[PDB]
């Protein structure tokens, strides 16, 4: 099934039920949770249980490739060519797909599918960090998946 | 001369510490005051004793810190530092969440999906239970040359549970069915046979 998976891993699986998990993304640096606001702003300043911090993560295909959607706003977390995190109504593009990684230090990292070198990241104050300045070892790119409250 | 006061509200602003199991957790409450204030730590509002956890804990007064090594889920809770001298007493509470992590490929429940037999026109189902920290993707595959079939399922706290229903079975439905699961680490799959009589 290796070849089959390698092939299927290239695009969205349009023939299978796509699994959905719901949780909060805790930022290691900010101590707070990732949230998508009504004004389409994205940051990591939400307190535990904040309605805007409830995320719906749907698998795209194999390799833990998923889309991250704010349950409250229905907006997808995506990355543009400048490595900027943007909230979009339509999350069909690869730019809205991230590979969930379980790092060697046991923290979670989310690597963008379109721009393979860029990671979802936030600063100590919970502000968005441009993907261009992100590297896997930085604490800004580390997260913990937490149960919804 | 002066009551206790936090000298670095920076670190303290990070009230919630969510970390993976086996990590060392260090809580700090840098304090000032004259004379130098003393510090005590509480777990869930009560005195934190060495015997409250395996391996106890350590305190570095010079860094106003509480250190807990190789944390486990039972370490979840609130930790309060109480700093005080003659001119006053203040406290700050941190919250700890510990999550067990796994850097392994998916694990399926042995025996599922189970083999099944039915008379033509009858109904059958196949179940698969997948355990995976990293979000997995699951496909039901008919060995016909592989045909991906669409199934139903539900997500639960500790596993994905999927079921594939095959109604009004025909002889054509007979064959091998596979539940293939994969995450960012690797893949795993279990197969079953549908016998039509």
């Amino acid at each position: 099934f290796t070849q089959h998976v390698r092939e299927q891993s290239l695009v969205t699986d349009q023939l299978s039920r796509r699994l959905i998990r719901t949780y909060q993304l805790y930022s290691r640096t900010s101590g707070k949770h990732v949230q998508v606001l009504a004004n389409k702003r994205i940051n990591a300043m939400a307190e535990d249980g904040d309605p805007f911090a409830k995320l719906i993560v749907e698998t795209d295909t194999f390799g833990s490739r998923v889309r991250v959607r704010g349950a409250e706003t229905g907006l997808y977390i995506c990355m543009n060519k400048k490595g900027k995190l943007i909230a979009k109504s339509n999350g069909k593009g690869k730019d809205c797909v991230f590979t969930e990684i379980v790092l060697e230090n046991n923290y979670t990292a989310l690597q963008n599918a379109k721009y393979e070198g860029w990671y979802m990241a936030f600063t100590r104050k919970g502000r968005p960090r441009k993907g261009s300045k992100t590297r896997q070892h930085q604490r800004e790119v580390h997260f913990m998946k937490r149960l919804p409250r | 001369k002066r009551a206790p006061y936090w000298t670095n509200t920076e670190k303290m602003e990070k009230r919630l510490h969510a970390v993976p199991a086996a990590n060392t957790v260090k809580f700090r409450c840098p304090a000032g005051g004259n004379p130098m204030p003393t510090m005590r730590w509480l777990k869930n509002g009560k005195e934190f004793k060495q015997e409250h956890r395996i391996g106890g804990y350590k305190v570095r007064n010079q860094h106003w810190s509480l250190i807990m090594e190789s944390v486990v889920p039972s370490d979840k809770g609130n930790y309060t530092c109480v700093v005080e001298n003659e001119y006053g007493s203040i406290n700050h509470t941190y919250h700890l969440d510990v999550v067990e992590r796994s850097r392994h490929r998916p694990i399926l429940q042995a025996g599922l999906p189970a083999n099944a037999s039915t008379v033509v026109g009858g109904d059958v189902e196949f179940v698969c239970k997948v355990y995976s920290d990293a979000q997995p993707h699951i496909q039901w595959i008919k060995h016909v040359y592989l045909k991906v079939l669409k199934a139903a399922g539900v997500n639960t706290t500790d596993k994905e549970i999927e079921v594939l229903y095959i109604r009004n079975v025909t002889f054509e439905d007979a064959g091998e069915y596979t539940c293939l699961a994969g995450n960012s680490i690797g893949i795993s799959f279990h197969s079953a046979w549908l016998t039509v009589l």
